[PDB]
């Protein structure tokens, strides 16, 4: 193994892996490892020097500040402001000149994966025989003239790859060949929402279909890197990601011919399309469970193009069959582009669009029939390499990397997750407002505004405090505000509770169920949040059926920095704000600024306004965080996690009143749900959640 | 008894027109009706409108009028304006003009490369319109209406004809247009500046005095250049340059400083022949390398007048009739050969003993006595600076017409204005000064005066006379709506029947008509600086904006907006063509650019082209 | 009157073009482009007359066009490494050319002998703007000599010494340029530089494409014995395409190249090349590196590269030798019983067995 | 060293000679004395020169107003000056001279580095930038040759990168250098008359303009054909 003899990084820690073979730099978030996030063990028992982009080396690792991308160019129009390099949450707005016309997100904001939010800003004077092809953020472009078999070119600051395209085409038809190109960095990822919506919309036509010829037949091909580079960690993660997508094809009704193939030095076919059982979803799935990462162990080298290859080989004809010319086929690649073996493995590419007769009669160019998407799996993925192999198509992604694996699989988990019903507990598709808070709920009561959560049909859950035919409830986003039937306090909630020991607001047990008039009808905008310690949520996490309550709490609520979010309605939107809850360490300092409280001046242990009812966010360690305004209370703190949201406190009071340079003793208390669980299981015990004690 | 009625002498399409109808010597209330036709077979009624004309309104009435291009379209062409009433009908043809306002064309830079986007904006003086381009071959390559809201860039090819292209603005069916011009070269932005100054604004003829130009050659970011200089003189002889090879010249240019010099004797050897020089100007080509050789800029001190006076005379801005046995004023106008105003200039009449200095527009007003008998009247002027012998003082003669008085009456007008440099805001006396029999003049009891502003009746107005005043005096107030100058027309009546008429031109201070300033804190800056600045104006104000890197003018500075380019194309598409007075009634009107009829048939000839002549 | 309808039908797309020429419209001209040169057919119906242009251009295969000039660069001793900078010009014409101008940017690192500077810029007859001197050096990284004249009839020649201001890790070419007042127009210049004939950066062309060769030469890998784990890793890496043990056939120049022929033995690591034994293998080099490369026909060798190196070499595999390319001598099977090569061939057999019988490590 | 780190050091490349060709409309109340005022914020591009904001106006009863220049000074202590031809052939080696000037009042030592590019033969490669190192005297100008091989047809950045030992003064400099074919270009130019009534059959007329003969042409350079179309008076 390799001696730990100044590897450290400046400002963040390091974690040994696969048994000291590798290592991974950890950063606080807005930061990232440089030069690289992982090293591998060298022979010499030395480990792989640090290396740019340009391959040159750096003597020492460092956590460096996340930025996005600075524009290297904006034709036709001006931006505001002009920085050497933009940090995250960042934003950027776009202007045309006189005469032309603003395509794209005309604001901008930069984001923690080190991406701008929103689509390429273009200002266009509709001039073309095509449109104005625009510069992607990071990017420079060469050709300046737009008609018919004009080519344009693009290419990123050394230092950074170029994703997509780097060559385009005006063509016949009005669009540019190929796809529009992005600039990506050694920090930079596609979220699992991102990669759900990007692949499952460039694979099917919209609910959805996957698109077949008349009588036709579609081919998958699923390829899976097992070389050493992977790891058996990430190997088996992989595993689990095609499983599910199997799953997911299947729900279209669609009987593809599976292709399986592992591969290091050499390939393993799994299945063959030409097998009977090759369209048999169980038995696919069956196989898949068979593959162990010990297979290639022994021969562990990476041939990618030999492995691309047997996907040829099961292509290809003794004359051609009869509608060999019908069928579509789909290469699902998985890999971290690190081949080593065999050559450049888009040769074989080039082959495979050769047999089926791609990209040959511009007549009936035929691009439809094949599809080429490629994930970056591994701790060091090549971005130049799966790039290339992944399929080029207008307005479609075919290549993605995610942070990690356990991100990787949020994406399929996701994809499962759409196809079936509205009443799925905490589950948002990212596509408008209340379409991304659909469980959000406005509470209004007129006397001479707080928020809450759809939690059933029935139930709105939100703060007690909110309250004493007045009161009124709404969601969805819609002007119709609805008739409530009656609301319950928690039986342990008193706000005048400690009134003579000199405490005018107690706000302990705060929180309060609303039960509508009528049953709520679940919709695009209007879903439920899954709660703590039910069914739902044991699902919503990816666990078995035995999962306990405080195996839930566990997951959700552990003694630690959590981070989890809350909705503020700011000017008529809904926007989601990042918190974290001080469970650990830093919660007996988060509570303690309650004595600084307006009321709580008198206070003289802070146990008696801050109970273990509580959850505590705000203030500026580890992160600055957002405040909770008048508005927000009531609403839920949720967890976003394994791509589902999950409420685990109601929002209840907060110290200052900051509704910016906020103060450090600035923190926000909410109800922990999993304290006010026997009044929950008990309230809700007709609304088919199934809690489980 | 006396009905009349007085047009701008032509018309524009699509434009407010103040006309002029005026019942003389009856005070009865009419409803008149006001007609507009197409000239000559009146198949349509372009315009209609009725006015009330009573005492109230001194018998007179200013409608206005409106002729719509869309109805009047399709290839000089004229209407009839006509008024009938109760005991009125007049009629007057009066020459159509297409051009609805004045276009002016702003483009982004005066030079482009190839293959990169013109950008341009079209601005109307009074807010359709088409736009064209054409290549340095006269190839008319593109065609468009245009809304003045919006306008189309021109992308230029990456193949494309090098030289001077042309933009054109103009309303359809106009044979009169805008043109705007930019040079496509293959270029790249020096990184300095050439500036010129000659020792002299001219080069006498015959003169002794060598010339110089001092060279100043500073980068764009403000610091001196060091290299080297190569000057080389020449006389421009229409188009073509002829050089003076011996004079070829190369100079250090240290701490950003030269000076290159052309001898007499030098100049002379080449050009013996002074008849070649009449006419020309000189010129010093001026190509400046930086020291390290990494960059060159080639200019050129052009115009240099080859004369042989500093000054010269003009008698543009005065009348060429006077009114015998009334004083003349002789407006002199001098100017440097190049055409620029020449301030404190002494000037003198020597057979009136006549003296007066030029003020800062360049020109001195001179009263000259006329005797009663006079019908002609020579005049000669020369400048009288004091530091120039007799030789190289600038002179011209002129000989000014008696004004013809109607039937002999030996009546006359004229209008007096003192004042000097007038700009909005001041306020002007205007002297009605009137002449003629005793039974004649007892009858005046009022003048008819026309403000004329860019080719329109801008004002009107009536001046009381109570007998005894050959002297009646009025105070005008000057309004921004009076730039670049204006006319004063004015006329009385006597008997029903005779019009005695007089006009001044009145020059004013050109400036905007409204306001427009940039101010920012004048600090230098680093590039990529966060900067503020603030437009000041008028209220609801649209600002077109454009930022150009200094090193553009470098290459070409000569096919820029400007006020002054704006004040000059509006006045020389003035409908008057002289500054005053005229031979008779009839001429007054006319050479002022008015139409006149009566309903005793008096009336000004046919006008024939909307240009006055060259 | 005039009516006319225009087709043009172009094989680069399906829908052709109509215009409509009528008196309104008749002197705005229209144009079509197309980046293909093929048949064009065009088709006019009606009463009116139009002329057609058709403009095609490309390029054809086709500067020191009103002067002579030669550069040479030299070695001198001075009791330093000065060089000794010698420039003769002639003008074309038939006059001698007026107020001509030699434009000399130093070799870097180099500067004017301050004294021959001052020698040259005497004379009623030339012009050398201001320059500063430090250590007899004249402050000027570029030189400009302003001559009133150049002959025409014989050639004008100048020379002057450049020291040695500061070192770099390679002396980029200097260059001279001529021109005049009247011909600023010219584009003559010529490069010099101590070790290149011409001045000229190292590049490989074939035809019209041309690689940058280096300016630093690549040399013959020797180790006594081979760590195979480590060679293996740097076998492995994934810019190594393939890796070959070949002979060296023969050694071939042209144009200053050395062309390595060399047969393909076996391929220890497959490539791209998917049948390199059935095709000789050139591998180009400067000249230069002969000496530091040191190969000898009918040795043999271990080679790897990168797929980045390929040359378009039209129906033959060529390789241009880089940084990147990896060559050390494989011991003749005869050599393998001297206890010279013995263990570094069991070395060899070792490395050529694990990555054929399991490939690459991860 | 004592140098700047190259990451610290953000070129330069936005040069434009036109920009900030807007329209704004003054909205806001007329001050005691009519006149209303608008603050409009924007940023410089990358130029180390002088701007000149130009403004013209227009409102129905003021005509049109043009405003006088109102200059913008861009200025650095220490910077690099790169002019480049309009443009190069390709595989012809050329010289660019950049000039570094130090307007400190002080003597400076720099270091200089050319980039990289793909596109260009040059002494950088990939593996190590060309670098040099030497004095400048207070407030003077050095000429900084560079030799380069354009490889590649089209707009290939050239990237400068210069800075000052123990101080904080740096500049980049990144510009778009112009590479044409080699060769010459030349221009077949075919006239035909279109005159349907005397050409053509039933006042139709069919032309057929047959690929033009060329290959004297140099190997994969582009060809453009423009098809004019005038109409006689
Ligand atoms: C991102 O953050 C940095 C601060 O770490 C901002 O830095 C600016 O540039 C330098 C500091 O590197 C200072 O001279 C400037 O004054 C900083 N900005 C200011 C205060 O004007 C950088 O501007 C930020 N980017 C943004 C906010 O767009
Ligand atoms: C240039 O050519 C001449 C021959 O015409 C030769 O004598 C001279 O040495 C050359 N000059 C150089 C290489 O400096
Ligand atoms: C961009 O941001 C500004 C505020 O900074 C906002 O007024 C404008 O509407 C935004 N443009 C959008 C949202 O399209
Ligand atoms: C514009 O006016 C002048 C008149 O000679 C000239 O430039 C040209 O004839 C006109 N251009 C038009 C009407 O297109
Ligand atoms: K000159
Ligand atoms: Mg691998
Ligand atoms: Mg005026």
């Amino acid at each position: 193994s390799c001696s730990l003899e100044g590897v450290e990084i400046k400002g963040g820690s390091f974690r040994l892996l696969q048994e000291g073979q590798a290592l991974e730099y950890v950063c606080p978030s807005g930061f990232y490892p440089y030069p690289v996030q992982t090293r591998t063990c060298r022979s010499t028992g030395s480990w792989s020097t640090l290396k740019t982009q340009d391959q040159k080396t750096v003597r020492k690792a460092e956590c460096r500040a996340i930025h996005c991308p600075r524009p290297h160019d904006f034709e036709n129009g001006e931006y505001w402001p002009r920085s050497p390099y933009y940090n995250v949450s960042d934003e950027i707005s776009f202007h045309c000149y006189d005469g032309y016309t603003l395509r794209g997100s005309a604001n901008r904001t930069c984001q923690v994966n080190g991406r701008w939010s929103g689509q390429t800003a273009i200002c266009d004077n509709g001039a073309g025989y095509c449109s104005n092809p625009g510069i992607p953020i990071g990017t420079r472009k060469v050709g300046s003239q737009y008609r018919l078999e004009d080519s344009v070119t693009y290419h990123c600051s050394r230092g950074l790859t170029l994703r997509g395209s780097q060559r385009r085409t005006c063509q016949e038809g009005g669009s540019w060949s190929g796809t529009e190109p992005s600039c990506q960095d050694s920090f930079m990822y596609d979220t699992p929402q991102e990669v759900a919506e990007a692949f499952l919309s460039s694979l099917t036509e919209t609910k959805r279909k996957i698109v077949l010829d008349p009588s036709g037949s579609m081919n998958i091909y699923l390829v899976l890197d097992g070389s050493g580079s992977i790891g058996a960690s990430d190997f088996t993660g992989a595993k689990k990601c095609l499983v599910n997508l199997i799953e997911k094809v299947a729900s279209y009704g669609v009987k593809p011919r599976y292709g399986l193939v592992t591969y290091a030095t050499y390939p393993k076919i799994w299945v063959k399309v030409s097998e009977a059982d090759s369209s048999n979803a169980d038995w696919v799935t069956k196989q898949l469970n068979e593959i162990n990462y010990e297979d290639h162990k022994l021969k562990s080298g990476t041939n990618t193009k030999k492995a691309l290859q047997a996907v040829y080989s099961m292509m290809s004809w003794p004359v051609p069959p009869e509608g060999w010319n019908r069928t579509r086929h789909v290469i699902i690649l998985m890999t971290d582009g690190l081949h080593n073996m065999g050559g450049d493995p888009i040769t074989v590419i080039d082959e495979i669009r050769d047999l089926l007769y791609i990209g040959k009669d511009r007549k009936n160019p035929r691009e439809d029939y094949l599809d080429v998407y490629v994930f970056g799996v591994g701790p060091l993925v090549n971005q130049v390499n799966i790039n290339a192999l992944a399929s080029k198509k207008d307005n479609e992604q075919h290549v993605f990397k995610v942070k990690d694996m356990e991100n990787l699989e949020d994406v399929f988990y996701q994809m499962i997750d759409e196809s079936q019903s509205l009443s799925l507990c905490g589950m948002v598709w990212e596509h408008t407002d209340y379409h991304k808070q659909p469980w959000q709920a406005k509470i209004s009561v007129i006397r001479p505004s707080c928020m809450g959560a759809v939690v059933s049909e029935y139930f709105v859950l939100t703060a007690a405090h909110c309250f004493t035919h007045s009161i009124k409830v709404s969601v969805g986003g819609e002007k119709r505000d609805l008739e409530i039937e009656v609301v319950l306090f928690h039986p342990n909630y008193n706000i005048n509770g400690k009134k003579e020991a000199g405490i005018p607001e107690f706000y302990d047990y705060d929180v309060a169920l609303i039960k509508l008039k009528n049953k709520l009808k679940y919709g695009q905008t209007i879903r439920p949040i899954c709660l703590p310690c039910t069914e739902g949520t044991t699902r919503a996490l990816r666990l078995p059926p035995t999962t306990t309550c405080q195996q839930q709490k566990e997951e959700l609520l552990p003694a630690q920095d959590i981070k989890a979010l809350f909705v503020s309605e700011e000017e008529k939107k809904l926007t989601r704000k990042e918190v974290y809850i001080k469970n650990g360490d830093k919660k007996g300092s988060c509570e303690r600024d309650a004595q600084y409280a307006p009321g709580y001046d008198k206070v003289k242990d802070i146990s008696e306004v801050v109970t273990p009812r509580f959850l505590c966010t705000g203030g500026v360690s580890p992160y600055a965080d957002p405040n909770t305004c008048r508005g927000d209370s009531g609403g839920p703190l949720i967890v976003h996690k394994r791509s589902r949201f999950i409420q685990v406190g109601v929002i209840s009071w907060g110290v200052v009143d900051v509704c910016k340079q906020v103060p450090a003793h600035a923190r926000d208390f909410h109800i922990n749900l999993f304290q006010v669980l026997p009044w929950l299981k008990e309230k809700l015990q007709d609304e088919d959640l199934g809690f489980l004690a | 008894a006396l009905y009349t009625l007085i047009t701008p002498a032509v018309l524009r399409t699509d434009t407010e027109e103040q006309i002029l109808v005026e019942a003389h010597g009856d005070s009865t209330p009419k409803q008149l009706d006001i007609f507009v036709h197409d000239f000559p077979r009146k198949q349509k009624t372009l315009f209609q409108t009725r006015v009330d004309m009573n005492p109230a309104g001194g018998m007179l009435v200013t409608p206005t009028i409106e002729i719509p291009a869309k109805e009047v379209s399709t290839d000089n062409q004229y209407v009839v304006v006509q008024v009938t009433g109760p005991q009125v009908r007049l009629e007057k043809v009066v020459l159509l003009s297409y051009q609805s306002s004045f276009l002016f064309i702003q483009t982004d830079k005066g030079i482009y490369t190839p293959g990169s986007p013109v950008l341009y904006r079209v601005f109307s003086m009074d807010h359709t319109v088409i736009v064209e381009f054409q290549t340095p071959e006269g190839i008319l390559v593109s065609s468009n209406s245009v809304d003045l809201n919006f306008f189309w860039p021109y992308n230029l090819p990456d193949l494309v004809s090098l030289g001077t292209w042309r933009i054109v603005a103009k309303y359809e069916h106009s044979p009169e247009n805008y043109t705007a011009y930019f040079d496509v070269r293959k270029y790249v932005l020096p990184s300095f500046e050439v500036r010129l100054q000659p020792s002299e604004k001219f080069f006498y003829i015959d003169g002794n005095e060598n010339f110089h130009v001092s060279i100043t050659a500073r980068y764009l970011y403000g610091e001196e250049v060091e290299g080297v200089a190569f000057v080389l003189f020449g006389v421009k002889i229409d188009d073509a340059k002829k050089s003076i090879p011996d004079s070829l010249t190369r100079i250090p240019i240290i701490d950003g400083d030269g000076k290159a010099t052309l001898k007499r004797d030098t100049f002379r050897s080449r050009f013996p022949n002074l008849n070649e020089l009449v006419g020309h100007t000189l010129y010093a080509s001026v190509t400046v390398m930086t020291e390290s050789g990494s960059d060159m800029v080639v200019t050129e001190q052009s115009g240099i007048h080859i004369v042989a006076s500093p000054y010269q005379i003009h008698f543009t801005k005065t009348p060429k009739y006077f009114k015998p046995g009334m004083p003349y004023e002789l407006t002199v106008y001098v100017t440097n050969p190049d055409g620029s105003p020449a301030a404190h200039v002494p000037v003198v009449s020597e057979a009136f003993h006549s003296m007066g200095t030029t003020l800062s527009d360049g020109t001195a007003k001179l009263i000259l006595n006329i005797p009663l008998n006079a019908q002609s009247l020579p005049i000669t002027v020369r400048t009288n600076h004091g530091d120039l012998p007799r030789e190289r003082q600038a002179t011209k003669s002129m000989t000014a017409i008696a004004y013809q008085t109607q039937g002999g009456s030996g009546n006359y007008l004229h209008v007096a204005i003192t004042s000097t440099e007038i700009k909005p805001g001041d306020n002007l006396p205007v002297n009605f000064n009137v002449k003629g029999n005793a039974n004649s003049l007892k009858q005046i009891k009022y003048f008819t005066y026309l403000i004329l502003n860019k080719g329109k009746i801008f004002k009107v107005g009536r001046q009381p006379r109570r007998d005894g005043q050959n002297l009646v005096t009025m105070n005008l107030h000057i309004t921004p709506d009076l730039i670049p100058s204006f006319r004063f027309v004015a006329y009385y009546q006597v008997g029903n029947n005779e019009i005695v008429a007089d006009s001044v031109w009145v020059d004013v201070k050109d400036t905007c008509m409204g306001t427009l300033v940039v101010k920012g804190d004048n600090l230098i800056q680093m590039p990529g600086a966060a900067m503020k600045i603030k437009l000041e104006g008028d209220p609801g104000a649209r600002v077109g904006l454009v930022a150009v890197d200094k090193a553009v003018y470098v290459l070409n500075d000569k096919y820029k907006i400007s006020q002054a380019k704006i004040w000059d194309t509006i006045e020389k598409s003035d409908f008057g063509c002289t500054a005053g007075s005229g031979q008779n009634n009839l001429g007054v009107f006319e050479d002022a650019g008015l139409a006149l009829t009566t309903s005793t048939n008096l009336n000004t000839k046919q006008r024939s082209a909307a240009k006055c002549p060259q | 009157d005039l009516n006319l309808d225009i087709t043009i039908e172009l094989p680069d797309r399906e829908v052709p073009i109509r215009y409509r020429i009528n008196y309104e419209n008749a002197l705005l001209a229209r144009t079509v482009e197309t980046k293909l040169n093929q048949d064009i057919t065009v088709t006019a119906s009606g009463d009116g007359k139009a002329t057609m242009t058709i403009l095609t251009f490309y390029n054809a295969q086709l500067v020191c066009n009103k002067f002579h000039l030669n550069v040479s660069v030299e070695n001198i001793h001075l009791n330093k490494g000065a060089l000794m900078l010698k420039i003769c010009t002639r003008y074309l014409g038939e006059v001698d050319s007026t107020m001509t101008i030699i434009d000399i940017s130093m070799l870097t690192g180099f500067l004017p002998d301050a004294e021959d500077l001052t020698r040259l810029s005497k004379g009623v007859d030339r012009y050398i703007s201001r320059y500063e001197v430090d250590n007899n050096m004249a402050q000027k990284v570029a030189v400009i000599i302003y001559l009133n004249k150049v002959s025409h009839s014989e050639d004008e020649c100048l020379h002057f010494k450049i020291l040695k201001h500061f070192e770099v890790g390679f002396i980029q070419p200097g260059s001279v340029k001529v021109y005049s007042y009247y011909n600023l127009d010219e584009k003559c210049t010529k490069f010099y530089h101590p070790d290149k004939g011409t001045g000229l950066l190292n590049k490989i062309c074939i035809g019209n494409v041309c690689r940058c060769a280096g300016e630093t030469c690549s040399s013959l890998n020797h180790q006594e014995r081979i760590d195979v784990p480590l060679q293996i890793e740097k076998a492995c890496e994934t810019n190594v395409d393939y890796v070959y043990k070949t002979k060296l056939l023969r050694i071939e120049e042209q144009d200053g190249n050395d062309i390595y022929v060399m047969d393909v033995l076996e391929v220890i690591k497959q490539g791209t090349d998917e049948n390199p034994r059935a095709k000789t293998h050139q591998y180009i080099s400067q000249r230069k590196c002969q000496e530091a490369l040191n190969l000898k026909v009918n040795d043999d060798y271990l080679i790897w590269g990168s797929r980045s190196d390929l040359l378009p070499t039209k129906d033959k595999i060529s390789y241009i030798i880089t940084k990147n390319t990896w060559i050390e001598r494989w011991p003749h099977e005869d050599e393998c019983q001297e206890e010279e090569f013995q263990k570094l061939c069991d070395d060899f057999a070792q490395f050529s067995y694990t990555l054929t019988e399991f490939g690459c490590p991860t | 060293d004592g140098f700047i780190a190259d990451s610290d050091i953000i070129s330069r490349s936005d040069f434009p000679k036109s920009w900030l060709w807007l329209t704004k409309d003054l909205t806001e109340e007329p001050n005691s004395q009519g006149i209303s005022s608008k603050t409009m914020s924007f940023y410089l591009r990358d130029s180390i020169t002088t701007w000149v904001v130009l403004a013209v106006s227009f409102t129905p009863t003021k005509g049109i107003c043009v405003a006088e220049p109102y200059e913008i000074r861009v200025m650095k202590v220490f910077f690099i000056d790169l002019q480049m031809p309009y443009s190069v052939v390709k595989n012809e080696q050329v010289e660019i001279r950049a000039i570094l000037h130090n307007y400190v009042n002080e003597d400076i030592y720099v270091r200089v580095e050319l980039l990289y590019n793909p596109a260009f033969c040059s002494a950088s490669t990939k593996g190590q930038r060309y670098r040099q190192q030497f004095p400048i005297k207070a407030l003077s100008s050095r000429a900084v040759p560079f030799v380069i091989v354009p490889l590649e047809q089209g707009l290939h950045d050239v990237e400068i990168k210069a800075s000052v030992q123990e101080a904080l003064w740096s500049d980049g400099v990144r510009k778009k250098l112009k590479v044409v074919p080699e060769g010459v270009q030349k221009s077949i130019v075919t006239i035909v008359k279109l005159d349907p009534r005397a050409k053509g059959v039933g006042g139709t007329q069919l032309e057929v303009i047959k690929a033009r003969k060329l290959d004297d042409r140099v190997p994969d350079t582009e060809i453009e054909t423009k098809i004019i179309i005038q109409g006689d008076p």
